[PDB]
RNA sequence: CCAUAUAUAUAAUUUUAAUUAUAUAUAAUUUUAUAUUAUUUAUUAAUAUAAAGAAAGGAAUUAAGACAAAUCAUAAUGAUCC
């Protein structure tokens, strides 16, 4: 093999939730585990918002959803992507658990 | 009596005016000029000066403002705006 | 600015955090700050008196005292 | 155990460079009395070691400054510490058998190689008379100029041979050869010779 | 002790190196010869030989200049109950009230320290680097002058996870062990944050108000007293009463550390 | 990468132009010490003077729009036509 000295990839190196839970404790210490099983999210508003520019009309993503533990913590996150609404999902995710 | 500005988007000059010296050969011409035309050209009066310019244009004939740059800077200090 | 609740109230938010079970490990300061309880109270207190002369503020002379 | 980060000045945008100077500082400052009285890692070696993307030109002449300061003090009462801090930032012709002083100079497409030997101030171009050879006279100034920069003409015979390009070329050839070959007879005038112009080499060439 | 020193011949008079090591020995032993000079400041002390925390009077801290409060015109009204009174046009801080809180923010960085917590030292005025740095080193904490750069906290992946961290024992010792990339790239925050020049460091307070990391200020009279955990009424602009203070903070601090070595060394 | 200046190698100096030829390598974006004037005042620029310098030039190398093309002789494929 001609692996580099450190390899990336989990299944040839030679979903939302798992993301946001190495993010977060990443960037700020959560802890994973507690966010992948307690945490439930539900997405509480969904749309495409525009901008117009002299070029051309652009269009993004936008979502604002709420996590919680159903025990007595809620947080509210919001994302935008431009490419697409998993994405701005995804980052409403991370803005949630960050709010909590 | 005092005069105090609201709070501006900026502190700037539009036309800052510097001081620019006036050549040292261009008066130099103008004193010879006037030489020649009170005692006369090739006066022997005047003709010293004559040659101070042939030197003084020998090697060559002729031989800025931060005011807005500290105004920007010191602005946000002195406006004396009210606290947030 | 309005009196500012989320600078003294980390130690709150932090046991939030970690009896949900958000947070795993105690920050370190978590114990010191629990033992020595942050100024919660920013109030404009009355004064009575001039320190510098002794002069007493908030007095007023009643018509029986002349 | 417990995981901190290494650098005093971690959250600096540059930790690397802040600590690295921070070093040279203390050094500075403990040795501050000592009086005072070669390159440096360049800019891609020092931003290797320091705060690579994050390193700064004028951090790098901050650098330069504290360690110019550094190396500037006394030899004599400079220390062990000073050197092995500042280490880790620390990146004859003659005569020949005959006499004589060889010398090869060019200009434009000409070449000229020149024996000067100490004379009288005899000199022949290609075994031919200088006259006859450099007819301009401004040539043979110019091929005198350099030996009458250090008044050595009449001192010296000169035997100069040359090949390519034209008159001009060949003489001021000769010239640059016989400055280059002069500073070996006395190299204290090297630096006369160096005022004149005449030991610089004449870069411009046709052009397409 | 002089290495590389070429000594000169009796027959010839001293070089000027020999002369600089003949008035050093001069200094060292004879220069201070006449009197003992007592009771006077001398600034480089405020940072080497700062005060205990029990040790500090009223007059102490006046002496250092903490007392003096911003001008009446700049007036922040929030910071009224630690005003004394104004004088000469500008507001007089309660030294009494300085006393307290300053005690109590002492004990703070004491109890973060002796927990090995980690302690930064945030102050971006022209000379507080001095201070800053010894207080670091003396605390074995970490310090930033020359700018924070915003979002070093809620934004640490971005800003600071490309420099390098350690391990270390209970002792603060290196044990030199490899940090898998993970480690690595985690956030560390600061256990405490203490800030010279709060009005000029929002930033730097509102990270650590989403980060809930607590925090210790220098609040005069025109800075918020509610943007802080701990703050401490006292003169910013003065270097003099700065310096008193972060000496003290630094020397609570150090305290803790040695608590911390004498009962890991038991 | 050229050009320039040097160093090593190679040539049994009759393939001789060794003043040359072509391989490797180094060198510079010049470095400094002061003076004067400006300066965000020094750990800065303008110059000028002195010192070490052979050191003074050049080309190439990316995308995004927009226009023009049939000696688009800068082509391919397709449409139609004999
Ligand atoms: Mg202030």
């Amino acid at each position: 093999n001609i692996l580099p000295p450190g390899v990336s990839l989990p299944n040839d190196g030679g979903s939302k939730s798992a993301d946001v839970a190495a993010g977060l404790h990443k960037q700020t210490g959560v802890d994973p585990d507690y966010i992948t099983r307690k945490l439930t999210m539900k997405p509480l508003v969904m749309k495409r918002v525009s901008n117009q520019t002299g070029k051309g009309k652009i269009a993004s993503f936008y979502a604002l959803v709420v996590v919680g533990d159903k025990n007595g913590m809620v947080g509210l996150g919001e994302g935008k992507s431009r490419e697409e609404m998993s994405k701005a999902i995804f980052k409403a995710h991370w803005d949630a658990v960050r709010n909590l | 009596p005092v005069y105090r500005l609201p709070p501006l988007p900026r502190l700037k000059v539009k036309k800052p005016i510097i001081r620019q010296e006036a050549n040292k050969c261009l008066v130099l011409m103008s004193n010879l000029l006037q030489c020649w035309s009170s005692y006369g050209h090739m006066s022997p009066k005047c003709a010293g000066l004559v040659t101070e310019l042939k030197s003084c244009t020998s090697e060559s004939a002729l031989g800025k403002s931060n005011i807005n740059y500290h105004a920007a800077r010191l602005y946000d200090r002195i406006n004396g705006k009210p606290h947030d | 600015m309005k009196i500012q609740t989320n600078a003294v109230n980390v130690l709150q938010r932090t046991s939030a955090y970690l009896k949900s079970g958000l947070l795993k490990e105690t920050p370190a300061w978590y114990n010191v700050v629990a033992s020595i309880p942050p100024s919660t109270k920013f109030t404009r207190e009355p004064r009575f008196k001039n320190p510098s002369n002794g002069h007493i503020i908030g007095k007023l002379v009643d018509v029986t005292e002349q | 155990r417990r995981i901190v980060p290494k650098l005093a000045t971690f959250y600096s945008a540059n930790p690397n460079h802040e600590d690295r100077i921070n070093r040279l500082e203390r050094l500075l400052r403990k040795y501050i009395k000592l009086p005072s009285q070669a390159p440096w890692i360049s800019f891609d070696e020092y931003a290797l070691i320091g705060g690579g993307t994050k390193l700064k030109p004028t951090q790098y002449t901050q650098l330069l400054y504290m360690l110019n300061k550094l190396h500037n003090i006394d030899p004599q009462l400079t220390n062990d510490e000073i050197t092995s801090e500042l280490s880790q930032y620390y990146k004859i012709k003659t005569l020949d058998e005959f006499g004589r002083s060889i010398a090869v100079g060019k200009r434009k497409s000409s070449t000229a190689k020149v024996f000067v030997v100490r004379g009288t101030g005899e000199i022949l171009v290609n075994g031919r008379q200088l006259n006859d050879y450099f007819l301009k006279m401004k040539d043979r100034e110019s091929i005198m100029y350099p030996l009458q920069v250090i008044e050595s003409v009449g001192k010296y015979n000169i035997f100069a041979t040359t090949s390519g390009g034209g008159p001009t070329g060949q003489a001021e050839s000769i010239m640059h050869a016989i400055a280059k070959a002069l500073v070996v007879f006395n190299p204290l005038l090297k630096s006369r010779l160096h005022k004149a112009g005449v030991l610089t080499r004449d870069y411009r060439h046709v052009e397409r | 002790p002089y290495p590389n020193l070429i000594p000169s011949a009796n027959d010839k008079p001293y070089s000027s190196q020999e002369l600089f090591l003949r008035q050093l020995n001069h200094s060292m032993r004879t220069a201070k010869l006449g009197a003992t000079i007592s009771k006077v400041y001398y600034p480089h002390k405020d940072i080497f030989y700062p005060p205990l925390p029990e040790n500090i009077t009223v007059e102490s801290l006046m002496s250092a200049g903490v007392h003096l409060g911003q001008s009446t015109s700049l007036w922040r009204s929030s910071t009224q109950s630690y005003i004394y009174g104004e004088y000469k046009g500008i507001h007089i801080i309660d030294l009494n009230q300085t006393l307290s809180y300053l005690k109590r923010a002492a004990k703070v960085v004491e109890g973060v320290s002796e927990s090995g917590g980690i302690i930064l030292f945030l102050g971006t005025r022209q000379g507080q680097k001095r201070g800053l740095e010894e207080a670091a080193k003396k605390t074995h904490g970490y310090y930033v002058s020359t700018r924070w750069i915003p979002g070093t906290l809620t934004n640490s992946t971005e800003i600071s996870g490309i420099w390098e961290k350690q391990e270390i024992d209970s002792n603060d010792n290196p044990t030199e062990r490899a940090l898998s990339p993970n480690e690595t790239s985690k956030q560390v925050k600061p256990d405490l944050l203490v800030v010279l020049n709060p009005t000029e460091n929002r930033n730097a307070l509102l990270e650590a108000i989403k980060s809930r990391v607590p925090t210790i200020a220098i609040i005069d009279t025109d800075s918020e007293p509610s943007l802080v955990t701990y703050p401490i009424p006292g003169n910013d602009d003065s270097l003099r009463s700065v310096n008193f203070l972060l000496g003290v903070l630094a020397r609570a601090g150090q305290r803790g550390l040695q608590n911390r070595l004498a009962r890991n060394n038991e």
